This record gives C-alpha cells, sequence and structure tokens, in this order.
C-alpha cells in the first residue's frame, strides 16, 4: 500500500501539498486514525483511502473526482472543491458535506443519514430523501422541485432555487421545532394542507410569486384571532 | 442608551446576509462592527424610539448579570450557563452581490440558546444586586435576549464599489471593512418582560412592553416620516425667538463633534425623564427651552430634539456640508438637493411607514432631510 501513496506522490503539481498528504495517509493507515483530514492543501487527487475512516475531511482543495468511499465512513467533508460527481455512498454515512462543489445530480442517499449539506452546487433534482435525515441545506441550487419531506427533518433551507411547486410535508406527523425556508423561487401557489400545521413551524415563501388568491388567503387565515398555524413569512 | 455611527458598508454586507437567509423574516442585521461582540447569545440588547422607528442599542450587560441562579440543566456551575446552552446549530454560505469583494462567499457559522434553557426562563426571580445599566433603563424602552447569532469563521476583509446617487448630485470609489473571526453579523431576539420589580419572563411571540406594571393595552405611534418631520418643525415654530436661538446653537455646536451630540443626548434625555431642571447644566439654555412659559416640560420638545439627535448619527461623512451651509446660509439648496435626489431613486420614501428597513443610502438620506430640515426652520 505504501508503495501505491509514494507512486501518487510523485505528481507534485504547483501548490500541491502533496508531502503533507503522503505523511497524513501513512500516519493514518499505519495507526489506524478514525479521521483523515487533507484540507487546505490544494490537492487534485486521492489515493486508495484507508479503509478503516470514520471521517474524511477534504475540505478547500482542487479535487473534481472521489475515491471510492471507505464502507464505514460516518461523515464526508468535501466543501469548496470542483467534484461534478460523488461516489457511491456507504449505509454507515450519517453525515454528507460537499457544499460549494460542482454537482448536478446525487447518488443514493443513505437511509440513516442525518445531516445533508450540498448548497452553492447546480442540482437539478433531488433523491428520495433518508427517513433519519433532520438536516439538510439545498440552498443555491437549481432545483425545480423537493421529494416528499421525511418525518424528522429539523432544518430545510431551500431558498434560492427554481422551485415550481411546495413540497409535500409529512402530515405533522412531526411535533419538535423545525425552520423550512423557500425564499426567493417561483413557487405560485400553496397546498390547503397548509391551514392544517401547527405552530411547530417557521415556513419562509418570501420572494415567491404567490398569486392574488393564495396571498389573499394567507392574510385571511393569518389575520383571523384564531390563527394557530404556522410562523410564515410572505413578502415580495 | 445610546447608538452608534453609521458605517455603511458593514450594514450592506450584514443586510446581504439577513437577506439570503432570512429574507422578510424575523434576523436582524448587525448595523455596526463596534457592536458585532455585544451582540452575542444571553447579551441584552436594549430597544429605543428614534425617527426611523426603533434602534437597538448594546447594554453589555448578558442575562447572568440579572437572573438569580432530561435536560442536562441541573448543575453546570450556574455561572457558565452561557457556554452549556449555546449549541452550534450549523454552517451557512452566503452569496456576495457584484458590488462586494473578498480578500464571491463568505462563511458564516450559526449559535443558538437551547430552547430546553429558554423554556426555564418562566416566572424567574432577577438579582438582589443588579447592575446599575439595568436598574436605570428607561421603563417605556424595550428589553431583548439575544437568542440566534450568525457570525464569521475567519478574519474577512469586504470591499463594496457600490456607489450612492447622493454622493454626485449634492472622491471615493470603494469602501472597506476587515471583520474579525467570530464576530456577530446576523442575530435574533426574544422580548423579556418584567411584571413587576423583582420578576422576568420570557416573550416569544407578539409585540409588547418589556415594563407593563401599571400600563395598559395602547395604540402605539403609526405617523409617517413626513407628518412626524411637520410635527416637529411645528413644535420648534411654538417657541420664543430667544429659545430658537437658544436650540440653534446647540445643535449647531453638535454637526462633527460626537462627545457634544452624545451628552447632549444623555442630557435632554435625563430631563425628559426626571421633568426637572437643576442649576448645574452648562447646557440649561436648551435644557430651558423644553419647558413651556408656565415652568413645565413639553415632551415634544425633548423628543423632537433627541430625534434629531439620532438622526445625526446615520450622517458620518455629511455633517460638514450641514455645518458649512448653515454658516453660508444655503441650507434651503442642499434641501432642495436631497428632496430632488430622494424623489428621482426612491418612491414616497419620505412617507415612508414605521419602522421600515432602510437601504444604508435611504436612511442616510432621510436622516440629512430632517437635519437640515430642522436646521433651516431653526434659522
Amino acid at each position: 500500500y505504501l508503495r501505491i501513496l509514494t507512486e501518487w506522490e510523485k505528481n507534485s503539481s504547483p501548490g500541491e501539498e502533496r508531502g503533507i498528504a503522503f505523511n497524513r495517509l501513512s500516519q493514518c493507515f499505519q495507526n489506524q486514525e478514525a479521521v483523515l483530514n487533507l484540507s487546505d492543501l490544494n490537492l487534485t487527487s486521492l489515493p486508495e483511502l484507508p479503509k478503516h475512516i470514520s471521517a474524511l475531511i477534504v475540505e478547500n482543495n482542487k479535487l473534481t473526482s472521489l475515491p471510492k468511499l471507505p464502507a464505514f465512513l460516518k461523515e464526508l467533508n468535501a466543501d469548496n472543491n470542483r467534484l461534478s460527481v460523488i461516489p457511491e455512498l456507504p449505509e454507515s454515512l450519517t453525515t454528507l458535506s460537499v457544499r460549494s462543489n460542482q454537482l448536478e445530480n446525487l447518488p443514493v442517499l443513505p437511509n440513516h443519514l442525518t445531516s445533508l449539506f450540498v448548497e452553492n452546487n447546480r442540482l437539478y433534482n433531488l433523491p428520495a430523501l433518508p427517513e433519519k435525515l433532520k438536516f439538510l441545506h439545498v440552498y443555491y441550487n437549481r432545483l425545480t422541485t423537493l421529494p416528499d419531506l421525511p418525518d424528522k427533518l429539523e432544518i430545510l433551507c431551500a431558498q434560492r432555487n427554481n422551485l415550481v411547486t411546495f413540497p409535500q410535508f409529512s402530515d405533522r406527523n412531526n411535533i419538535r421545532q423545525k425552520e423550512y425556508y423557500f425564499h426567493f423561487n417561483q413557487i405560485t401557489t400553496l397546498p390547503e394542507s397548509f391551514s392544517q400545521l401547527d405552530s411547530s413551524y417557521r415556513i419562509n415563501i418570501s420572494g415567491n410569486p404567490l398569486s392574488t388568491r393564495v396571498l389573499q388567503s394567507l392574510q385571511r387565515l393569518t389575520s383571523s384571532p384564531d390563527y394557530h398555524g404556522p410562523q410564515i413569512y410572505f413578502s415580495m | 442608551g445610546s447608538g452608534r455611527p453609521m458605517f455603511s458598508v458593514f450594514e450592506e454586507i450584514t443586510r446581504i446576509v439577513v437577506k439570503e437567509m432570512d429574507a422578510g423574516g424575523d434576523m436582524i442585521a448587525v448595523r455596526s462592527l463596534v457592536d458585532a461582540d455585544r451582540f452575542r447569545c444571553f447579551h441584552l440588547v436594549g430597544e429605543k424610539r428614534t425617527f426611523f422607528g426603533c434602534r437597538h442599542y448594546t447594554t453589555g450587560l448578558t442575562l447572568m448579570d440579572i437572573l438569580d441562579t432530561d435536560s442536562g440543566l441541573q448543575g453546570q456551575k450556574a455561572e457558565f450557563q452561557i457556554l452549556d446552552n449555546v449549541d452550534s446549530t450549523g454552517e451557512l454560505i452566503v452569496r456576495l452581490p457584484k458590488e462586494i469583494t473578498i480578500s464571491q462567499k463568505i462563511k458564516i457559522s450559526e449559535n443558538r440558546i437551547s430552547q430546553q434553557y429558554l423554556a426555564t426562563l418562566e416566572n424567574r426571580k432577577l438579582k438582589r444586586e443588579l447592575p446599575f445599566s439595568f436598574r436605570s433603563i428607561n421603563t417605556r424602552e424595550n428589553l431583548y435576549l439575544v437568542t440566534e447569532t450568525l457570525e464569521t469563521v475567519k478574519e474577512e476583509t469586504l470591499k463594496s464599489d457600490r456607489q450612492y446617487k447622493f454622493w454626485s448630485q449634492i472622491h471615493k470609489g470603494q469602501r472597506e471593512v476587515t471583520i474579525p473571526p467570530n464576530r456577530v453579523l446576523s442575530y435574533r431576539v426574544k422580548q423579556l418582560v418584567f411584571p413587576n420589580k423583582e420578576t422576568m419572563n420570557i416573550h416569544f411571540r407578539g409585540k409588547t412592553k418589556s415594563f407593563p406594571e401599571g400600563k395598559s393595552l395602547g395604540s402605539e405611534d403609526s405617523r409617517n416620516m413626513k407628518e412626524k418631520l411637520e410635527d416637529m418643525e411645528s413644535v420648534l415654530k411654538d417657541l420664543t425667538e430667544e429659545k430658537r436661538k437658544d436650540v440653534l446653537n446647540s445643535l449647531a455646536k453638535c454637526l462633527g463633534k460626537e462627545d457634544i451630540r452624545q451628552d447632549l443626548e444623555q442630557r435632554v434625555s435625563e430631563v425628559l425623564i426626571s421633568g426637572e431642571l437643576h442649576m448645574e447644566d452648562p447646557d440649561k439654555p436648551l435644557l430651558s427651552s423644553l419647558f413651556n412659559a408656565a415652568g413645565v416640560l413639553v415632551e415634544a420638545r425633548a423628543k423632537a430634539i433627541l430625534d434629531f439627535l439620532d438622526a445625526l448619527l446615520e450622517l458620518s461623512e455629511e455633517q460638514q456640508f450641514v455645518a458649512e451651509a448653515l454658516e453660508k446660509g444655503t441650507l434651503p439648496l442642499l434641501k432642495d438637493q436631497v428632496k430632488s435626489v430622494m424623489e428621482q431613486n426612491w418612491d414616497e420614501l419620505a412617507s415612508s411607514p414605521p419602522d421600515m428597513d432602510y437601504d444604508p443610502e435611504a436612511r442616510i438620506l432621510c436622516a440629512l432631510y430632517v437635519v437640515v430640515s430642522i436646521l433651516l426652520e431653526l434659522a
């Protein structure tokens, strides 16, 4: 395995701190270290990865593709790279952070994923959202619709997209505090189910081409002394 | 209770932050970098009434300075509750517009007070030794607790090449600011209410008064800026030309002088709250003009002067022009120019609803208009 890393080091591009990377990789493999951090090394490629790692942190580099993820990865941080695609995700993954990259699609998402941060990309579609998902950032993308939302979702930041329809919620099957952000989109209508949502929802649909009928219904509903629905924000 | 000078580029940046993360919501932009350290979670913020609406100001106090002390809340020293009950709640990216350059995106980190802790702030008893910053609060202002913050994650330097229209229609290209790491850029608040002098509750939703004892539900002020400014002008016309000279000179000595302005503001607030004038005021003439011919304080005069003094804070680069126009007697031309710019770039900005979110350029134009109008009527 050492020869593979040594041969990979032979590139030595300008700005690539590949010596630091060789040191960190060899240390990670020999000591069985749970975390491998190759951040801020301007790297363009990565060799075969230590297959015991729990967390791979490759933020702030020049990566365009990623190697095969270890079968037991819990966290993958690849923020601020040029990744146009990310490889197959291991089922043990619970945190995926690949924001500020060049992604248009995402692979199948492990059902036990808890955090997904993919803001600042060119996504046109999202896969089926994992059921254990709690935190999701998809703002600054090109999404036109959102998959139906899981039950345990607490934070959804979907502002600054190209959304046309309001997503399907989980029927208030969740009762904790949740904040859903949909501002700066193209949504023109809202479902009747909105009028049955609880105060535990904080929804921001500002900067949306909401129709006159939807706006008048929102004004009539929130102006009633009997409004115990979501903390709603709607402003153009 | 005083505010802080106008820092235009910084307010531009923080307002961009607020627009991209809570557009139209309840998140508030930090206006001055000077205050980005005393607006953290558990910090107490004052809310005073100005011409443009409400101003938030720093107090330096925290909740622990006034509060007597399966959720994980038992124990914990009760003195470091600030670090234990503030949770990191994620990281975010703000895409900057074309006018803002960075040494195209800025990264920020969010901190929130735990809902569990905020749920314990019911029927809590204040300390037996409360700081002077707290018990001397004007019982008509509001007091808030910072619940959520967004802060920088490292030292950033930003530039704005945005040009304000009134710069050319009445020699500087870019405006630069260096933000230290972990400096708050935007925050959210929750109101603190005090049903009596020994109790404190947290208020989550709806407008209210922090000191409600003895008060009744009352419809609040709803005047626009034109009505308010005209009422101010009428207030100064009910003044003896001698009192008018007193006020005009006291105000003229404030242009370009931050300390004179702050001291005069504090003293006019003192005589507004007390209703008495003692024999230890060099600026006694101005403080005398606040009283009618029957020796009774006219609160309208004090409020008008305080609003002028607060508006002076939004004029970080324009007070020299106003002083020159006051000395050379050319304030009419200046007022006409400002009105022209407002009528050319904004729509009914002079009739803006109270407590409107103002872009820095708009607020500067409105403050300039108020200051110039007041100085002109007084002369």
